[PDB]
């Protein structure tokens, strides 16, 4: 779960 | 009972974070979140981070000297039935993290991920 999290840029 | 994407587990709120930091950073970045470094002082929370991520990620354990205690944040001793998932270091090795359901004492200047830990 923690691992993979892909986030948008701002 | 938990700010948005802390994860509610136990007691408590649990957060986790892809900084590169040393065992200081990490407890001062943890502390800049009104947290602490984890405590993993059960089976079930071993578990329960085990299942959740299989990173290299710092835990609150650290002793003063190679020669003394292994000490949590809280200032407690780590507990008997939690050695058998503490493995052994060298000198100069005074900090530890947890990897795949183990701890494994570090060098404290070495950096890693981190995770964090407070009250719902
Ligand atoms: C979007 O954020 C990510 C970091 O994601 C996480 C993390 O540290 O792993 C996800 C955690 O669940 C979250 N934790 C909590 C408690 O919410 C943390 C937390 O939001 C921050 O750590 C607080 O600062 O965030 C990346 O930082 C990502 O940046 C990109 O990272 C890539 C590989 O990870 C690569 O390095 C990219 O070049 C870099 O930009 C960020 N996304 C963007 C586009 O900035």
């Amino acid at each position: 779960a923690e691992d993979d999290v892909v986030t948008p840029g701002c | 009972p938990c700010d948005t994407n802390w994860r509610y587990y136990g007691d408590s709120c649990y957060g986790f974070f892809r900084h590169n930091l040393t065992w200081e950073e990490s407890k001062q970045y943890c502390t800049d979140m009104n947290a602490t470094l984890l405590k993993i002082d059960n089976r079930n929370i071993v578990e329960y981070i085990k299942a959740r991520t299989h990173l290299i990620r710092w835990v609150g354990l650290s002793r003063q000297k190679s020669n003394e205690v292994w000490k949590w944040e809280d200032g407690s001793v780590i507990s008997e039935n939690m050695f058998e998932f503490l493995e052994d270091g060298k000198g100069n090795m005074n900090c530890a993290y947890f990897h795949n359901g183990k701890m494994h004492p570090t060098f404290c200047e070495n950096k890693h991920y981190l995770m964090c830990e407070r009250k719902a």
